């Protein structure tokens, strides 16, 4: 979280908690009720996001769905909606934590070595989460979609 | 049988014709012809 | 139509007195909850058509009603139904920000006991589509507003039956 | 400030700043005009503070003015009255920056032993800042007293 | 107009008009409304 | 008649569902105030025969049109009938205070009350002031007994005001 | 109030509330503390307001208290002193609701026909509303006299 | 705009502009600098939006570029992308005008009978304006992409 | 039938261009006068009926137009002229809040001009009355708003003559 | 290190689930105390360099069996090292007070602390008394600062007691 | 490392005075543009493999340089050349976030001018690649923040040339 990142930086300099990170944390924790009613609506509409971005991906990238691509066949394209189910599930952990260390430790740090070892194109996921962002900003209101949409935009930068 | 009605009320009415073509849904569709579902609309074209 | 602001005014006017300290205290209870209602309206009106689509697929589709014989057969009787569930969603969110179900006594629940009987609409399916609409809009708006959204859905839901 | 905490935090990990600190950067940058209510009311009320704390020190501990002390001569007392407003200057750097990075690298790193290079002992000069806090916080308004109070509070811990 | 009355404030605006002006302006005020002219037109027989 | 428990039954019965998490937490919200409901209902009936007597003397000292020969509280034929017709508003406010909602008030006292008073010439106006002098007071004997007071102990009294009195705005 | 005026405007167009309309409610609810504080100055000092504007009307129109007048004598003036209690009650209902419909249903619709039947000149009692605007602005703040005084200039044009 | 909407609705009743809705004119006309600054970002990046949504449209629908369809060679594909530039002008016109009303007078109310007469498919244009939303809201901030996203949502509802 | 916002849209919709900086300069001159126009609307709200009286008491009602022989003599001709001088103002401040005389083009000038040539209402008295209403508006709203109020009155003087 | 938020992440990540109703109410229970967490953490660091000095003089006045030449706090080589080794227990108690749980205490200070002190001859015994004197001397400056106090801010400290000290019973 | 906050701290500290009005007009300008710069630093990091691609695919591919003979023929020269253009963009965004080019003076322009002539690197081609990377970035973030990178993109080009 931010609260881990404020401790761990203040632990490295071996001082106490600064007046700087006393007010980053206090401003985080008085926004704590606002972020959970952002992150509930992602989990409250998780079957709609996965179905719409699944509809949005495969028309953008028809080399995947066509045979000889990776997600071809009804068992394999069910796994690519499950492959995107995890990344929507991870983003709700990042919205609650206020940072991306749930994203980093679980869904970032070995991606390009794994997806090269599975046969899928790596940048085709980076279109899909970007297509997943374009239905998530239509859920929320405007001032919250800049907050939750940044966590989507972090995940694009890990892929490409 | 009286009934205490409000200061402003809307009686809900049924469009004699197309179901979606009530004016409470789309007010820009009340100028249309009702088509085959509704009654026959007359108009004057040919004057002698 | 009675707003919760105007309901304290209409209470305090007919006694003749001015605004009391207790009557001012009721408006501050409304104004502290005013942020939670206006958050709930703008997160619905962006995707009010999506809640209608997710509520008919939960309870009404692939049933007896959408089959031949049922009432959601023959698309005249289906486009009318999809705007009908659009009406309850649009009139719940007016009743949200009003904080008072007096809109639903005036513009919603007047004929709906008799107009559905006089059109052959089964009330036992539209009273479950309302509850299916509440179970998706609690997930879409939030757990805190979805109880208070669910007051004005169940006022419609008890009014139909 | 918060921005030099983030760039020097993202350089050695070789990565762009993520959304956990970019939300933290933007939250500081909307609070400038709140912090600027505190920075000028310290500024033009400087000379009211600078001897109301200086009389408060010697009525609490008179040994720096006692003969054989530290500011027993006037050329030391003219120096020591100057150092209060020097400390009032750098504290107001910290309330503007909202962090520790000006208040570290000007007047705090190494003062524990370089007063010992001079004649002035350490923990009496801790009492000088602690009486300077209540000489400033009485002048400050109460709802913004609690914001500027940890910036005075850090100088007590780091000097003692 | 080919419909019933809409509620109470739509009818209270007609009842004071025949209380003051008479019946001849009641039948006027139905016709030059927006709901007569833009839903029927100026060359149609009205229908229910 | 219809409790806050039983109103939540046919809020859930007509849709054919069981008791979920929202049912288990709204009903616990009624039960944590139930000690404060009952002990407020004792001290409302502590001097309830006095509480109508202190209210109506404070009413008729405030609106002296209703004593001098005008609107109907003129004789003791009217005045002792007025104290009885006041006393129903105090007594039924005790029931809905315990019952949670106002549905006991909805179909015992409120229905027909616009039509009973119009048939007699009893004004609806100072009846709203007569409940307005009790609902603020009733709170005095709850406050002097030490029970907290606010959310409820008015939930009932202004439902006798906002639904009995005719809508102006 | 604000929202139930904007609901009944949004019903005739048969549409949800605009984001250009919803921020009006968002601004009004957060600025709800200030308008109540305007309203207590009307209620808490209204014996000054009626008695001064009653003197201002009978100097601006001395034909009202003349013999052969409507408010002539001790008794008939006392309801004209009490009619201004009623109009001042609608302004302090109006500024709390923030809109014009609590004033419009109570004192605006039938007022051309009401004082027509009672024999009073309608614009003369409407002139006393204009004098009541001037005293209610004199006890009010800089911005608050412009916002709360706008409904006063509604009511003079309501009767006229 | 909201000015003419508050005039036409004030003229059908023939009233003199009740001061609930004159507060709307207070916050519309003063806040025009916020709305016209969104229009500078659309006009300044006009040549990027059309080209990046041109090839995105032709990937989704390769029927259009291919012979047999309705845009062959450079000549008809130029007017194809000019046709999007008529709409990017029109979304810019709707952002300044506060609401949607200068679009139906220009670009909505005959567009089904137009495009059927030209032989072009109607819903393939709706994929184009949907592709134009996916680039424009990425360029725009999140509190303003709710405002521009409302006018982009209308045009998809207009053509489909 | 449209305001100054969509006027410079429709001035710039033709010839295909977008909002250039000269057109933005026209929008910025309307936005900075947004404070002046709406408090000029609420100044003539409270004095709408007195400004019809004070106009015709300065110019009209002591002449031979109101004598028998004139045409403002009988009351059914008095009631229409006092309706017109009210509604000339009631569309003027509609055009003042909009920001162009395009409201006056579509609901004043296209019908009122050739009516008076066929009725026998005198029209030089109207422009002599609308000038008397012009100076008394600026003497009521203040000279800061009257110099932009009078151009909308002078649009009525230009078209009626 | 591992927040109360992030401990609830891998309480839910390893089973592969989303955030349900129990996740949304346990996390709100952390956030309602977060104003009381941070303002208690300010006033703990109000005189934290004094707070170790008042504790250890109250320690060594209570157990002289650590000043006179016995167990190792004898010279200022030991005593100023003792005040530093005390000061880590105050400083890391600030972090876990803000972080919610004690997992910052679990893998920064507690691991190896039974094995560092045994290699030096530092007793584990009065270290527990040294946190036990800091147990209530931290609550005094929270109480004199107007912060409410409770299990939060009086827990980090006995997690440094119940897991550092060896189990007897 | 000098933030624009810390730059006017240091220019006030060398005089030893408090913050004047003209120093605060640098802060309140910088506090105004805080939300603009944060929106730009997100969308660059989501596109930082595409801004580095469309800069080189516009200016450097199929040229002299990608052809055999000069400076990007082998793959290890190509991997080193895309390592620089990634690192220029990553160091340009810090000066966009700080509002001061002191990052570029300290961390980029120290050894870079000397080591390019010492390696035979064409300065005249890599001053063009950052120049080509500007109008990609000015289109990718919007021209309001596109006029913000142009100070700090060409601060590299002022130093490297
Ligand atoms: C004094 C003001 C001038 C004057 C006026 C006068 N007016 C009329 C009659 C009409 N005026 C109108 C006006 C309008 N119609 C519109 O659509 C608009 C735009 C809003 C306006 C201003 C209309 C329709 C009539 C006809 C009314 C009717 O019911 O027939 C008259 C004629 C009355 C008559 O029958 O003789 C006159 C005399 N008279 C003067 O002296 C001034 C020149
Ligand atoms: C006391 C020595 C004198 C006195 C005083 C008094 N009476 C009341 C109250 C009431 N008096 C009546 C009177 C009548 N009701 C009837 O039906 C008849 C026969 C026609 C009579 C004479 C009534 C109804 C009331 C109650 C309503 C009211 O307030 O007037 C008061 C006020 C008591 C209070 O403060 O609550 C007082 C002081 N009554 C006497 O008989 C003595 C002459
Ligand atoms: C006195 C403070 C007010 C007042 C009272 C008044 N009431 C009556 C008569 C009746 N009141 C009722 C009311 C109820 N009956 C019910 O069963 C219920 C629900 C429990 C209510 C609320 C009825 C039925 C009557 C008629 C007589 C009867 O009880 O059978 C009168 C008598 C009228 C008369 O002059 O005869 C009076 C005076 N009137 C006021 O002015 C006060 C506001
Ligand atoms: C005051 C005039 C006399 C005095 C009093 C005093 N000392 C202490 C505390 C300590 N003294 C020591 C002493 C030493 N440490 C060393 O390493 C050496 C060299 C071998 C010496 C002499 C230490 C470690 C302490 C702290 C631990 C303790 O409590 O003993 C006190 C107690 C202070 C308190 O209450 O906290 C007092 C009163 N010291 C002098 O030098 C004078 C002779
Ligand atoms: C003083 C009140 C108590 C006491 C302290 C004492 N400690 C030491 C030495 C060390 N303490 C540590 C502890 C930590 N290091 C860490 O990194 C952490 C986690 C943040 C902890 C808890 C270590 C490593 C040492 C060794 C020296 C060093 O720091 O490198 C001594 C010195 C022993 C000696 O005589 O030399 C003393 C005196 N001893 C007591 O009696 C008190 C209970
Ligand atoms: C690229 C289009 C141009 C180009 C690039 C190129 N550079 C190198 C070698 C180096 N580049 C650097 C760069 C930096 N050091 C820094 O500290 C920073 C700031 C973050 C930068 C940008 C360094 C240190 C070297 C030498 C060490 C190394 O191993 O890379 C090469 C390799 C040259 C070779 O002969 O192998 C290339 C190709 N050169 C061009 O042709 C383009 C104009
Ligand atoms: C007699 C007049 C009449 C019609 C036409 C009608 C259609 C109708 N089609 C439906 C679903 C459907 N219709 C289709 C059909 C198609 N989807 C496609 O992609 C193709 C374009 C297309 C045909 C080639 C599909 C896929 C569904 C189910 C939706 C889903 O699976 O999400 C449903 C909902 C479930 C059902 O009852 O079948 C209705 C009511 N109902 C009627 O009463
Ligand atoms: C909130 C206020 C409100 C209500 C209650 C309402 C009801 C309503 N439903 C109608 C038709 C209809 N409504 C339905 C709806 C349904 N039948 C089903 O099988 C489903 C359970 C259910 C919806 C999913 C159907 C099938 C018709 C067509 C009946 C017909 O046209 O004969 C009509 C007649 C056509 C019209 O004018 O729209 C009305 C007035 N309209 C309103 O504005
Ligand atoms: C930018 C950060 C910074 C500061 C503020 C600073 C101050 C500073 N204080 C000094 C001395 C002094 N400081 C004190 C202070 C005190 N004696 C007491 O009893 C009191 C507790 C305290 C009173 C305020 C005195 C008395 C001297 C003169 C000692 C001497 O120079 O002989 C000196 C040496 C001589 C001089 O310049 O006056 C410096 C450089 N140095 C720095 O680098
Ligand atoms: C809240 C809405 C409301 C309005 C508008 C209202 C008007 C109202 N004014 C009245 C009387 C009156 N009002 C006036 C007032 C005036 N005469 C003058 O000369 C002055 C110029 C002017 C006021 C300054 C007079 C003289 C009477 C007595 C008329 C009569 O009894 O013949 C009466 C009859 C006695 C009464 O019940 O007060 C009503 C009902 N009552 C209401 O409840
Ligand atoms: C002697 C060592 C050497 C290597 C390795 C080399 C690679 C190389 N390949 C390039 C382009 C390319 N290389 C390919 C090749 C391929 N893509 C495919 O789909 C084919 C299956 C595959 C062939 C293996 C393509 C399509 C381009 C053009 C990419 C573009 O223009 O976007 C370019 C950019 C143009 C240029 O400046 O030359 C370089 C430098 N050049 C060299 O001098």
């Amino acid at each position: 979280s931010i609260v881990t990142k404020s401790i761990v930086n203040a632990d490295a300099e071996a001082r106490y908690l600064s007046p700087g990170e006393l007010d980053r944390i206090k401003s985080f924790v008085t926004s704590g009720e606002r972020r959970v009613r952002i992150a509930e609506t992602m989990t409250g509409a998780r079957e709609r996001i996965i179905k719409e971005a699944g509809n949005q991906l495969f028309q953008k990238r028809p080399d995947v769905v066509s045979p000889g691509g990776n997600a071809y066949g009804e068992e394999m394209t069910a796994t690519c909606l499950r492959d995107l189910d995890y990344y929507l599930r991870l983003i709700t952990y990042g919205i609650v934590a206020g940072d991306v260390t749930p994203i980093e430790e679980i869904g970032v740090v070995g991606v390009r070595e794994m997806y090269k070892s599975l046969g899928t194109p790596i940048e085709a996921v980076a279109e899909g989460v970007r297509a997943m962002k374009s239905v998530a900003t239509s859920l929320l209101s405007g001032e919250d979609a800049a907050e939750a949409g940044a966590y989507f935009d972090y995940l694009i930068g890990a892929m490409s | 049988r009286p009934a205490p009605f409000g200061k402003d009320t809307r009686r809900i009415l049924i469009h004699n014709g197309a179901g979606i073509d009530n004016q409470l849904s789309n007010p820009g569709a009340r100028g249309n012809a009702p088509g085959s579902l509704g009654p026959k609309v007359f108009k004057l074209d040919q004057l002698p | 139509m009675q707003d919760a602001i105007t309901s304290v005014i209409n209470s305090s006017d007919v006694q003749g007195k001015y605004l009391d300290a207790s009557a001012i205290q009721k408006l501050k209870a409304y104004f502290a909850t005013g942020e939670l209602r206006v958050r709930a309206a703008t997160t619905i009106s962006a995707n009010a058509a999506n809640i209608v689509k997710e509520a008919v697929a939960k309870s009404l589709l692939y049933s007896d009603i959408t089959r031949p014989g049922g009432n959601m057969y023959t698309t005249r009787r289906y486009a009318a139904c999809i705007r009908d569930l659009d009406y309850y969603l649009r009139y719940a969110t007016y009743a949200m920000l009003a904080g008072d179900p007096s809109i639903l006594d005036e513009r919603v629940l007047n004929g709906l006991k008799e107009t559905y009987n006089s059109l052959g609409v089964p009330i036992g399916a539209t009273v479950q589509a309302i509850q299916a609409m509440k179970e998706v809009t609690a997930g879409l708006v939030g757990a805190d507003a979805g109880k208070e959204m669910g007051i004005y859905f169940d006022y419609i839901c008890s009014g139909l039956s | 400030t918060v921005v030099s905490q983030v760039i020097l935090k993202a350089d050695d990990e070789l990565r762009y700043p993520t959304t956990g600190e970019l939300k933290n950067i933007s939250d500081f940058l909307k609070t400038g005009e709140q912090r600027l209510r505190i920075v000028d009311t310290l500024t033009e009320n400087e000379k009211k503070i600078v001897d109301r704390a200086s009389a408060q020190l010697w009525k609490k501990r008179p040994d720096f003015i006692a003969p054989g002390g530290n500011a027993a001569g006037q050329r030391e007392r003219s120096l020591c009255l100057r150092d209060y407003g020097w400390y009032l200057r750098v504290i107001t750097y910290g309330i503007l920056s909202g962090d520790k990075d000006p208040i570290e690298s000007i007047g705090l790193i190494g003062v524990k032993e370089m007063y010992n290079s001079l004649g002035v002992p350490m923990p009496g000069m801790v009492e000088a800042i602690r009486c300077l806090k209540e000489a400033s916080l009485a002048l400050l308004d109460d709802e913004d007293a609690k914001e500027a109070a940890p910036y005075f509070d850090f100088i007590i811990q780091a000097m003692s | 107009l080919g419909r019933p009355t809409y509620g109470r404030q739509e009818m209270n605006s007609y009842f004071d008009l025949c209380s003051k002006k008479g019946f001849y302006a009641l039948v006027d005020a139905i016709i030059d409304s927006v709901e007569y002219n833009e839903a029927f037109g100026e060359d149609t027989i009205p229908y229910e | 008649m219809r409790d806050a428990v039983t109103s939540l039954i046919k809020n859930y019965d007509i849709t054919g569902r069981y008791l979920d998490r929202d049912a288990i937490d709204s009903l616990k919200s009624y039960f944590v105030t139930g000690t404060a409901r009952v002990q407020a209902a004792a001290t409302i009936t502590a001097n309830a025969a006095e509480l109508v007597k202190q209210a109506a003397s404070q009413l008729f000292g405030d609106l002296p049109e209703l004593i001098r020969p005008g609107g109907n509280a003129y004789t003791t034929r009217r005045y002792a009938a007025c104290l009885r017709d006041m006393d129903y508003y105090l007594r039924y406010a005790t029931y809905a205070l315990v019952a949670g909602d106002t549905d006991v008030l909805d179909e015992r006292v409120l229905q027909g009350l616009r039509e009973t008073y119009n048939s007699l010439g009893v004004p609806i106006g100072p009846t709203v002031v007569g409940i307005g002098i009790l609902k603020d007071l009733a709170t005095e004997k709850v406050q002097a007994a030490g029970i907290e007071v606010g959310a409820y102990l008015e939930q009932p009294f202004d439902h006798l005001i906002s639904e009995l009195s005719e809508t102006d705005v």
